């Protein structure tokens, strides 16, 4: 109100962001997977 | 020697005789498990962990197979996932529908293993419905929920074997074999609290954390504990602006994976006695008051009482950093005084085992030389409740090989069969020119622990010059590849006090005081301070001490800044700030600083890293951080500081009493906290629920 | 097509420090010369001098910055700066970013030693 | 439309500070406390919805 | 329209087929309260005034002064 | 009824809008704000206030305490809390209440007290 | 070695790379569950500031911040990437080195050893 | 010093090597003739031999000791005291 314009200040949130991220699994989810690669671009193994 | 197998594939070398699990673990591959735990016993009743060895038709146990040259292993067969499918349908038939109430929710290992192995859905609707079981009081401190119990026996394998409390087991047989006592027994000992973080599921939870939050939305920092000398390192989560737990983390060479229960249970004296405003005492009340008008009241109070020299006092109690002791020393040498005195009883005088050498007042032995002790004396101490998890440190060495201990000191229940020797000095005299002394001398890794509440008697000198001189004889316990020379501070400050020479002079214990400055001190009683003293009070909590305050001053305490401390062994450590001091309390170095600046003697810094610099100068070793060093002059300590000027003094006949009346109950923060107060209360030797016969 | 716009520099990583230095004190020169431009249009409070001065110590805030690359991203988004002012997309309220000095005391209590900032917990 | 926490016909107040709506409200809309109440029950001791951070999801 | 009571507020919307007054016992709820209608009392005296309901997280010590 | 404030004011509160809810008087959590604290922190934004429009739903606690205890035969009593009434799922998840102990249990749920007779 | 102020090309805050602490470790094995999943990754996370940590305010009762930082967290792969972004930002770090556990050779037959001298305790299972 | 003394020293370091000479043989002498005084070893390895000596309302000073003989160790500490 004093100047009369939209002014910039340091960011001040009323509430904190809580990051809940913190509770992201303890045991890995997926695995390994399967290879789809074709026959033909694999390298091939001695005998 | 070491043997190799294959995993998976993988080729994975491990020593002989050890269990697959460890392999695997070595190997990097995944296995479930339950029952199984790093520091426990093996036990192979969950069977989670099957996995598929050639040699063998069925699947195998991995956490109770030994390993053998060339096993093959596969963790990935069809086999062995319709094998934890079954074992996980198995477990869930009769657990309970109560995640939304279970405090292991969003951290429940059943949770994170039903949905990495288990099928996505069930087969059990059974009309007749689950098993249900009794719910059993087992003291203040761990909620019991038992319907959710899945028999790993954690919690029995560990407070049997670790903390040697034996009431703990499982009574019963097939579906209706319950954990508990049998009768109504509380869970007593000093590291109860841990079976909360080995019972994977809810069934042991922390009842004074019962219901508070939720892991997704804790905060989680990485610190010290400061309620033993031990340094035990902790995580602490925190919520906004209070703090919720403490739980342990890892570091084999302090505390394993354990924390005792004053560290974990008194975080709740953070949050009620607190002192968030400065107060100045009033006629025989005290009133608010700013920062300024205190900090102007104790300047005037200095040009008033005009003290010279040694007439300005500074107390340091058992909690605070190393940086505030700094700051603290460094102010009171520049107004010319000496007298930089610690709480302890006798605390006006310097100690009798002397400051010049480290290994002088250390637990030289690292905490780790208790694994290879095959002679230990106890002089003057009770591990149990000064230092509990190296108690069971001891204790662990004492199981798993031979090993003799004998102690000189008050009859103390131990968790290991001890030897009594003696209550006296003169039982002392008897004992190392006798059959221990022989035992000592014939051991290959002696150490003799001298406990810091001997160092608080008047004779501490005769008890230093015996130790001493038995040392300077035997090379067994003093060599150049082992120094079994211990004392066992209890205080996380004394040590680095002693590091930075915060040890009055001879002329300052003579002088009377016109002004006292209390940092923590709040062990202090009302014949220590002269009645026309002025005295500042600097704490986090209202005790004893700020109530003998003229100006009390609010400080953070140690979830709230990032300090240093120094454990037994001489390792120095770094804590990180949690939160923010509540108020308008202040970091104490800070306060120290400004007080300073209105005492016209300003100190020459005013950021952390000229803290930190001028902490290098006071000594090398408070800024290498996790590091211990032994000591060069492991010979000439003890010639120059205990067997040498102890000469003159004379034992008393009084005996050995016990250093802490309380174990629940010896600092501000401990006091401050209803929990300790209720365990306290709860857990007394004179109570029935504290027996067994 | 979509032809550039007004004021527009084609992205070009000088590779030699002073042919980068010509073009810097060009944009300078681009600077100083615009400042009436940017106080008609902003209808700033303070004086052409003022926004020169101004303009003089953000060129001299990097004068000392050595390696090649980081003069070029510089140079870059001074450029960037000097297009966005002159064709007035920016507005006065983005614009008086720039002038932090010339608003009015903020207030009694602004510390400088470590007494006044300890008594705000600012120390 | 708006909220409303419902009871039991009993009375008693359903929701038991699981904080599984607090955990998945894509504004972060909701902020709850919880703690034993007195006769043992795990209950709510605030609850709060800011409705100018909701979208009604 | 904040007057409307609940039940009919649905019924108006086209919400169900049977007006509260023709909906049998069964599908009513039980109150063990006394039940109590209030409209939207913003603009007035009597609009939500919201508060915290939690004390402070940290209690501050009462001062308490002992004899030397 | 009057409550004196930080200023050392006194602020007068009606005796039914001190209580903690229409049918209950005192707190039931540590941590919650009694009424008179509520004023006392608060009053800035209750001047000029109706308290009487204000929600004051009743206190569950006590409701829940009235509601009579179920005796079972056997060892294990089976609550969902389910409406019997309505379709679908509408009670809490089904759980099993021990009740060999000497006394009542209390579902951990809705509150509804089984013993075992 | 430390890019200096002034010349980060980033845009953030001076005080960023002037006043604040990051530290840099890899999380502890939660003492609660016995999965590592998360052990791995190198965090970067800052130390808090005192007064603009968080506060309560006095209305509906949440926790106000004024650190713009104190939700923000970085994963790396590696102690040494981590250091070089701190690095090539400015920010003065700390390095908390990570502790293991030691290992130990366990037997499910030690369980059932003979004891030739009187039993320190009675193992149950 | 007058009050306070403090000895700086790596524990393996071959500059070290008078300085660990110097306080293993004369500790006691130095003590002795300095009854006052409070005297502190402090030992940690990347530190280069120092001293520093406090003497009245907080005042410090220091030298180095990268010397070559136990000697030259004594008179270096003896012109601090001075
Ligand atoms: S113990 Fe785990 S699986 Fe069981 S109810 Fe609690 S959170 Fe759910
Ligand atoms: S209480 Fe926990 S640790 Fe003990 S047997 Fe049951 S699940 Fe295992
Ligand atoms: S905390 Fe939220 S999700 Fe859990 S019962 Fe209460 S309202 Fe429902
Ligand atoms: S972990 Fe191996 S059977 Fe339980
Ligand atoms: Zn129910």
């Amino acid at each position: 109100e004093e100047k009369r314009r939209v002014v910039y200040e340091p960011l001040e949130l009323t509430q904190a962001f809580r990051n809940f991220s913190a509770g992201s699994t303890a045991w890995e989810p997926v695995g390994p997977g399967r290879d789809d690669r074709p026959d033909s671009f694999k390298l091939p193994t001695p005998k | 020697a070491e043997i190799e197998l294959t995993i998976d594939g993988h080729k994975v070398s491990i020593e002989a005789g050890s269990a697959l699990i460890q392999a695997c673990e070595k190997a990097g591959v995944t296995v479930p498990r339950y029952c199984y735990h790093d520091k426990l016993a093996i036990a192979g009743n969950c069977r989670m962990c099957l996995v598929d060895v050639e040699r063998a038709p069925k699947p195998v146990a991995s956490c109770a197979y030994p390993v053998a040259p060339g096993m093959v292993v596969r963790t990935d067969t069809e086999r062995v996932k319709q094998a934890r499918e079954n074992v996980m349908e198995m477990m869930l038939q009769n657990h309970p529908l109560d995640c939304p109430v279970c405090d292991q929710g969003g951290e429940c290992d059943l949770q994170d293993q039903s949905m990495r192995y288990g099928r996505d859905r069930g087969r059990f609707t059974e009309i007749t419905g689950k098993r249900s079981t009794e719910d059993k009081n087992i003291g203040p401190l761990v909620k019991t929920s038992m319907n959710r119990c899945i028999h790993c026996t954690r919690c029995v394998r560990f407070a049997n074997d670790i903390a040697g409390a034996p009431e703990l087991g499982s009574s019963g047989r097939g579906n209706d074999m319950q954990i508990g006592t049998y009768l109504e027994k509380n869970l007593n000992t000093e590291l109860s609290g841990n079976v909360i973080d080995l019972c994977p599921v809810g069934a042991l939870t922390n009842k004074p954390y019962a219901f508070r939050a939720r892991p997704w939305e804790l905060k989680k920092t990485e610190s010290i504990d400061v309620m033993d000398a031990v340094g035990s390192n902790i995580r602490i989560d925190s919520k906004g602006v209070e703090v919720m737990r403490v739980i342990p983390r890892v570091h084999e060479d302090v505390n394993e994976e354990w924390i005792n229960d004053k560290s974990r249970f008194a975080c709740d004296g953070l949050k009620t006695q607190r002192l968030t405003t400065p107060l100045i005492r009033v006629g025989d009340k005290f009133v608010n008051a700013t920062w300024d008008d205190a900090l102007s009241t104790i300047a005037k109070a200095y040009q008033q009482k005009a003290p010279k020299g040694d007439e300005f006092k500074a107390v340091a109690g058992a909690l605070v950093e190393v940086e505030s002791m700094v700051a603290l020393k460094d102010m009171t040498n520049a107004l010319g005084s000496e007298n930089t005195t610690t709480d302890t009883p006798n605390g006006n005088s310097a100690p009798a085992h002397g400051i010049t050498f480290r290994s002088n007042y250390l637990f030289n032995s690292s905490i780790a030389g208790i694994e290879d002790a095959d002679a230990i004396l106890l002089v003057g101490t009770n591990p149990r409740r000064e230092a509990a998890v190296m108690n069971a440190r001891i204790r662990k060495a004492w199981l798993r090989q031979e090993l003799e201990i004998a102690s000189v000191g008050p009859t103390l229940d131990a968790t290991f069969d001890v030897a009594e020797l003696g209550n006296t000095h003169a039982d002392l005299e008897k004992a190392l020119s006798g059959e221990f002394g022989e035992v000592l001398k014939n051991a290959k890794n002696p150490l003799i622990i001298v406990g810091s509440g001997i160092t608080d008697r008047e004779d501490a000198g005769a008890f230093f010059n015996t130790i001493g001189k038995f040392v300077e004889s035997t090379p067994s316990v003093l060599n150049e590849n082992w120094n079994g020379y211990n004392v066992l501070q209890r205080s996380a400050s004394r040590a680095g006090a002693y590091d930075i020479g915060f040890t009055p002079s001879d002329e300052a214990s003579k002088t009377t005081p016109k002004m006292v400055w209390l940092l923590g001190a709040d062990e202090v009683a009302a014949s220590d301070i002269p009645a026309d003293a002025f005295v500042v009070y600097q704490g986090h909590n209202g005790d004893v001490g700020a109530q003998f305050a003229d100006v009390v001053l609010p400080g953070a305490a140690y979830t709230e800044k990032a300090g240093t401390y120094v454990n037994t062994e001489g390792r120095s450590q770094i804590s990180r700030a949690a939160t923010g001091p509540p108020g308008g309390a202040r970091e104490d170095w800070k306060i120290l600083r400004a007080v300073s600046e209105y005492l016209g003697v300003a100190l020459p810094y005013e950021d952390a890293y000229e803290v930190r610099d001028r902490l290098a100068e006071i000594s090398p070793s408070l800024v290498r951080y996790d590091l211990v060093e032994p000591t060069v002059f492991g010979d000439v300590a003890v010639q120059h500081s205990l067997v040498g000027p102890n000469g003159s003094v004379t034992p008393s006949s009084a005996p050995l009493t016990e250093t802490i009346e309380n174990f629940y109950m010896t600092d501000s923060i401990s006091r401050s906290s209803p929990t300790m107060a209720k365990s306290s209360i709860a857990f007394n030797k004179d109570n029935k629920k504290n027996q067994a016969f | 097509a979509i032809i550039a716009t007004a004021f527009a520099e084609t992205v070009k990583f000088s590779g030699s420090k002073q042919e980068l230095q010509k073009r810097t004190l060009a944009l300078y020169r681009q600077f100083l010369r615009g400042a009436p431009t940017f106080a008609d249009l902003y209808e700033v409070q303070f004086s052409i001098p003022t926004i020169r001065t101004k303009i003089r110590q953000e060129f001299e805030r990097h004068r000392f910055v050595d390696d090649l690359s980081i003069q070029n991203v510089l140079y870059a988004k001074g450029h960037m700066e000097y297009q966005e002012c002159i064709n007035f997309w920016k507005q006065q309220a983005q614009f008086l970013k720039y002038f932090p000095e010339e608003d009015d005391i903020q207030g009694r209590h602004q510390p400088s030693n470590f007494v006044d900032k300890f008594l705000k917990n600012r120390a | 439309g708006e909220h409303a926490l419902r009871r039991y016909p009993s009375g008693e107040e359903r929701c038991i500070a699981c904080k599984l709506c607090e955990a998945i409200c894509p504004a972060l809309a909701i902020t709850i406390d919880a703690e034993e109440r007195i006769d043992g029950s795990r209950r709510t001791t605030k609850y709060d919805i800011d409705m100018t951070k909701c979208i009604y999801c | 329209m904040s007057q409307v009571e609940p039940g009919w507020h649905f019924w108006l919307g086209y919400g169900v087929d049977t007006a509260p007054c023709n909906t049998p016992k069964e599908k009513l709820p039980i109150r063990a309260y006394p039940y109590k209608f209030q409209p939207n009392y913003t603009g007035t005296p009597g609009a939500f005034v919201t508060y915290n309901t939690l004390k402070p997280k940290i209690s501050a010590w009462e001062p308490v002064t002992k004899q030397r | 009824k009057s409550i004196i404030s930080y200023n050392g004011n006194t602020i007068e509160i009606p005796e039914e809008y001190t209580k903690q809810a229409p049918n209950r008087d005192s707190t039931w959590a540590p941590a919650q704000a009694s009424k008179t604290e509520i004023y006392k922190n608060n009053m800035v934004r209750f001047e000029q206030k109706d308290l009487s429009k204000q929600p004051m739903p009743y206190a569950g606690i006590e409701l829940i305490a009235q509601q009579p205890v179920r005796f079972v035969h056997g060892n294990t009593a089976v609550c969902d809390g389910a409406n019997h009434n309505g379709p679908g799922a509408q009670g809490h998840p089904k759980i099993f209440i021990n009740v060999d102990a000497p006394g009542s249990h209390a579902c951990q749920y809705c509150g509804t007290r089984y013993e075992k007779e | 070695d430390n890019v200096p102020a002034h010349e980060i090309v980033s845009g953030a805050p001076a005080e960023l790379s002037r006043n604040r602490v990051v530290r840099i470790y890899q999380q502890a094995k939660p003492a609660t569950q016995s999965g590592e999943y998360g052990t791995f990754a190198w965090r970067l996370d800052w130390d808090i500031v005192d007064v603009a940590n968080r506060w309560e305010n006095d209305l509906i009762g949440w926790q106000s911040s004024g650190d713009y930082m104190q939700a923000t967290q970085m994963k790396f792969t590696s102690k040494e990437s981590a250091i070089k972004f701190a690095n090539k930002q400015g920010w003065d770090f700390y390095i908390q080195e990570p502790h293991h556990r030691k290992f130990r050779v366990k037997q499910y037959a030690n369980n059932f050893v003979h004891s030739y001298g009187k039993l320190k305790h009675i193992r149950t299972k | 010093a007058l009050r306070e003394i403090r000895f700086h020293l790596c524990q393996n370091g071959s500059s070290s090597a008078p300085l660990r000479q110097f306080v293993k043989n004369q500790i006691g002498a130095f003590q002795k003739a300095n009854p006052s005084t409070k005297v502190l070893v402090r030992e940690a390895n990347g530190v280069k031999p120092i001293v520093f000596a406090r003497f009245d309302h907080g005042h410090e000073s220091k030298i180095g000791l990268d010397v070559s003989s136990e000697k030259e160790v004594a008179e270096r500490v003896k012109s601090l005291i001075e």
